């Protein structure tokens, strides 16, 4: 979350588990989402990161990279294998969360 | 019940009486007095008479009526109850019920019987923290001390705690003589047939067999009561 | 602000802290291990919230919790759960430096070794047995009002008391009072002591446990 | 946000100066803001920061100060802050809580409340004689806009309605570093679940929970906060 | 209200020679009474002191019919009655008020008997219904008024928990009111002949014994809903042929569901 490269990649290295979760059922993808951390999600996807998490409410980590209208990292999740149809307890879809015409290109890169 | 009844009546009696050690030389009468024991006894129209008997002011006052559908009055009740007592002249006041607000539950989540007996804790604010006690008594009686308050370990407290060992015939005749002893009665009782047939039964048992015996009594036409009419309500009730 | 009072053998800390709180208490305040029924559901946070906020309101306050053996045992998660409210509204993020509160218990076994950290409970004092000295002195005190006959002999009261308390005595002196009342003699002669102390005693060692 | 503090920015502190440009522009700009959200109670962090941005006064009335037996001081305290207000210097008067003097009511029994509403239609037909060559700048904010009467709401009275259900992630890490920044910070203190969770859970006032914090670091026995004092007095307040 | 001055029981009614079947319940209640007031010496020479009164619950049947006789078959002056429908008002507080003025027309009226009815009323926070009960059982249990004083419970349900429990101080025989017979009814018509104008043409045996089930309820239903449904086309003869279906559906149709 800090987006510290050599410090996720030597703990990562050392056989960190990448789908680790906390108490409250929230990854490190939910943080390096929600703060804009686009280097370091790649960097977790480097090594076989799953991008489907499921957080407390049910909201993935694309719900939190397109709640703050992250583009390169909507573009990057959908394109690499971001499950949209996952939903939350609020029953909301990423294309719903996301404004000014973002879910357009998200279901764009997703039947694409 | 001469071994417990004399010392009880003793203890609500002179108290009235012997104010005048207790005022020259400090000596402090039992306030508080557990008369407690296995049901049925007849202890509450037992201490009743004898309330009658010490010819003082008696006043009823039940366990669950400190329990009132609104909030703060029993502080109004027990602070008037000793405004009354306080102020009025040397009264006997006898109660009933006292262990069903005297359980010590394990639970401690919240209720009204923990206002109900805080109050009661006023109570033993007002018996213990007041050394002119010396006033008008509280005395009060339970129905069982499986469940007993441990702190009530003080000669103004429940101090007087006398059982009811095995009330057999004689305790039942005797309580029914201290209930029927002015009223007509044949002078011809032994006791022993009359007694030995109740076996197991309740004070308003036994009195319920003498509203039994003034039952048939109006269609016995006689001009006082007999000897069999005992038998007769016991077989006939019970 | 605390203090344990663990009296196993004997006991004797009730004639204490009744005779300081019954002397000034600076105010009144008993909490009696009896009155917590508590058989409702419960919302009892502004209840706690309530009565600790009376004492931060009323700037003096002596709180007595005498018998908490029962209530503090090492249906019980409920229990727990109160008494975590009662380490958060103790140490909690409130000044406490001029209310005092004193708990009394019976065995210092399952005395909750979290609560028996400091600053809940500071002070912890054993007390072991009602020595000589209280036991003649509380006898002095406790006969002085009350006058005797002229054979005065004290050595057959104390030599007779072996392992008694101070309430304990106080009781067997009283009750001793209360069985000579009954011939209303002005003069109270002490073979009445021997008497109906020793027979009185001897139900003491009966009945003392 | 960047239109909140921009159409505040442009319609409050742009106008509160060389008071000839509210004629020298024709449509002087619209005075009425009406901030809402009912979680917490807010309406203080923007008065502070326009507290200390701007260097001028600031008469703040709790919603009730006039509401008593009588009915005088209203005309002569709002025209008091009127007169130094165009005297001295534009004071921005705080009026907090109108859902107290707002409330419908039909009985005659509370003629109080009715009587002093009556007084708030006599300085609302003020403030209807005060769109021309006045200097007025009176922020009105609530919890509550379903009870608020129409005549109040009206075009040309409130004008500008900001909703703020829940700060952006960015604002909450400037909401919480402008206040860790100057108390005791350390490294167990991190915005990240704390940027995560108060997200999820429709949360305001996060400068006073973080206040009711220090409420919590009171007690001077640890020098520096932690998370279990941000976690509690999350689950707490 | 009108309740005080109304609350007298004139117009005396049902009487004894007219019965509803009680043979020994009548007699059970009855000794309690008639008898006590006639001979008061026998019982306070006798023993203890007489008996307080007997307890009545169970399905309505006949109730109120051995009030009736009770008030029908007063020697000197009638007793005073009191229902539980005038507890239960507006501005709560009234009963012991209530409670008092009646205790105090009770002692004016040389300490007579009391009847209450419908218990259940205000039986089953009830503080002031525990103030009313337990201003009768303490003012009634001295012996300052007189001895001689008879309480009535009447209740359709036992639910009354309070009182059934407070009861075995004071007040016994806890009994049914009254089984109904068979024979008994023609008697219950014999003083409905005093009721209105039932034609001469109709036989009391053929109307007796054509009904099964008939209870003083039902029976009161006979006589009632006969004539009411005579009323129905307002006619001015009432004949057994005329009301036979009123009969027979009077039986049967109230017969099905009970």
């Amino acid at each position: 979350s800090k987006n510290r490269h050599e410090i996720a990649v030597m703990l990562l290295e050392g056989g960190a588990n990448p789908d680790a979760k906390d108490h409250y059922e929230a990854t490190a993808m939910h943080r390096a989402a929600a703060k804009g951390n686009l280097k370091m999600i790649h960097i977790l996807l480097y090594y076989k990161a799953s991008t489907n998490i499921q957080d407390t409410e049910g909201n993935t980590p694309l719900h939190l990279a397109c709640d703050e209208e992250r583009v390169e990292e909507a573009k990057l999740l959908v394109s690499q294998g971001a499950s949209i149809y996952i939903e939350n307890k609020e029953e909301k879809t990423p294309l719903q969360v996301a404004k000014g015409g973002l879910g357009l290109i998200l279901k764009r890169m997703v039947e694409g | 019940l001469d071994k417990q009844i004399q010392e009880l009546v003793e203890a609500i009696v002179l108290p009235m009486n012997h104010k005048e050690k207790f005022e020259n030389l400090g000596i402090q009468p039992p306030k508080g007095v557990l008369m407690y024991g296995p049901p049925g006894t007849g202890k509450t129209l037992l201490a009743r008479a004898c309330a009658a008997q010490t010819k003082a002011t008696f006043l009823k006052l039940a366990g669950p009526q400190l329990v009132q559908m609104f909030i703060g009055d029993g502080a109004k009740l027990v602070r008037d109850a000793f405004a009354l007592a306080k102020e009025k002249a040397p009264s006997i006041i006898f109660i009933d019920e006292l262990d069903a607000i005297g359980t010590k539950r394990f639970d401690s989540e919240k209720a009204g019987d923990r206002e109900v007996q805080r109050t009661m804790l006023e109570l033993l604010n007002q018996l213990d923290g007041f050394q002119p006690n010396t006033q008008v008594k509280v005395i009060a009686a339970t129905n069982r001390v499986d469940i007993l308050d441990p702190a009530l370990l003080r000669s103004g407290r429940l101090d007087r705690k006398i059982e009811f060992p095995m009330p057999n015939e004689e305790a039942r005749a005797r309580i029914m003589q201290i209930h029927s002893r002015k009223m007509n009665v044949s002078p011809d009782v032994n006791y022993e047939e009359l007694a030995r047939c109740t076996d197991d039964f309740n004070g308003a048992q036994c009195k319920a067999v003498c509203v039994e015996a003034g039952m048939i009594a109006l269609r016995r036409g006689a001009t006082e009561l007999t000897h069999e009419d005992y038998m007769e309500g016991i077989l006939e009730v019970q | 602000k605390g203090c344990l009072l663990y009296g196993p053998p004997g006991t004797g800390k009730t004639l204490l802290a009744r005779a300081v709180a019954s002397q000034l208490d600076c105010n009144f305040l008993k909490v009696v291990s009896s009155s917590i029924v508590d058989k409702y559901i419960g919302e009892s946070a502004r209840l706690i919230r309530e009565m600790f906020n009376y004492a931060r309101d009323h700037q003096p306050c002596i709180i007595f919790m005498d018998e908490i053996d029962a209530i503090g045992g090492r249906a019980d998660r409920e229990i727990q759960r109160t008494l975590m409210e009662l380490l958060n509204q103790m140490d909690g993020f409130d000044t406490l430096h001029r209310v005092k509160m004193i708990m009394a218990t019976n065995r210092p076994d399952t005395l909750d070794p979290a609560l028996l950290r400091p600053g809940r409970l500071d002070r912890k004092i054993h007390i072991d047995l009602p020595n000589e000295q209280a036991r003649l002195d509380i006898l002095k005190i406790h006969a002085g009002p009350i006058t005797k006959h002229g054979e005065i002999d004290y050595e057959a009261i104390v030599k007779l008391s072996d392992g008694f308390n101070g309430a304990d005595l106080r009781n067997v002196c009283t009750e001793a009072g209360m069985f000579a009342i009954r011939a209303d003699h002005d003069f109270v002669v002490q073979e009445d002591f021997m008497k109906a102390v020793r027979k009185v005693a001897d139900s003491k060692k009966l009945e003392s446990k | 946000m960047d239109i909140q503090k921009q159409e505040v920015r442009e319609a409050v502190e742009l106008p509160l100066t060389h008071f000839e440009l509210y004629k020298q522009i024709g449509i002087d700009p619209p005075r009425g803001v009406l901030m809402y959200g009912p979680p917490g109670c807010g309406k203080t962090m923007l008065a502070k920061a326009v507290a200390h941005h701007t260097t001028a006064a600031f008469i703040r009335v709790v919603g009730s100060e006039f509401v008593q037996k009588y009915l005088g001081e209203g005309p002569r305290m709002v025209r008091d802050v009127f007169r130094l207000a165009k005297e001295n210097a534009p004071a921005i008067i705080f009026i907090d809580e109108i859902d107290a003097i707002a409330t419908k009511r039909f009985d005659a029994q509370t003629g109080a409340d009715r009587e002093v509403q009556r007084i708030l239609l006599e300085l609302l037909n003020q403030m209807d004689g005060f769109d021309q060559n006045v200097n007025v700048k009176v922020i009105m904010a609530t919890n509550r806009a379903d009870t608020l009467d129409p005549a109040l709401l009206r075009p040309g009275r409130l004008d500008r309605k900001i909703e703020f259900p829940l700060p952006d992630r960015r604002q909450k890490r400037l909401i919480f570093s402008t206040i860790t920044s100057k108390m005791n910070l350390s490294e167990e203190v991190d915005l990240e679940d704390y940027v995560a969770r108060p997200d999820k859970i429709s949360g305001a006032d996060i400068n006073s929970i973080c206040q009711e914090s220090g409420m919590l670091a009171v007690r001077e026995n640890r020098y520096i906060v932690l998370a279990k004092d941000f976690e509690k007095a999350y689950k707490t307040v | 209200p009108t309740v005080t001055m109304m609350q007298v029981e004139e117009k005396p009614d049902v009487t004894y020679s007219d019965v509803g079947g009680c043979k020994e319940q009548i007699e059970k209640l009855r000794e309690v009474v008639e008898t006590p007031l006639l001979h008061p010496e026998r019982f306070v020479n006798l023993g203890i002191e007489p008996p307080k009164g007997v307890l009545l619950f169970g399905p309505p049947g006949t109730g109120k019919t051995l009030c009736a006789r009770a008030v029908a078959n007063r020697t000197d002056a009638c007793f005073i009655r009191v229902i539980g429908s005038e507890l239960v008002q507006k501005y709560v507080g009234e009963g012991a008020r209530m409670v008092r003025e009646l205790f105090e027309m009770a002692r004016t009226k040389k300490a007579c008997l009391i009847f209450f009815d419908e218990i259940d009323a205000i039986g089953g926070g009830d503080n002031e219904v525990q103030r009313t009960m337990l201003e009768l059982i303490n003012q009634l249990d001295g012996f300052d008024p007189r001895g001689n004083i008879k309480v009535l419970m009447a209740t359709n349900r036992p639910d009354t928990l309070d009182p059934a429990l407070m009861r075995p101080g004071r007040l016994d025989r806890k009994i049914e009111f009254s089984l109904p017979d068979l024979e008994g009814r023609t008697h219950i018509f014999k003083i409905h002949a005093r009721s209105m104008s039932v034609e001469r043409d109709i036989r009391f045996e053929l109307l007796a014994r054509l009904c099964p089930n008939s209870t003083g309820a039902e029976i009161r239903s006979v006589c009632t809903e006969a004539g009411m449904f005579a009323i129905r086309a307002r006619r001015k003869i009432a004949t057994e042929k005329d009301f036979l279906e009123a009969v027979n559906k009077v039986i049967k149709s109230y017969a099905k569901f009970s």
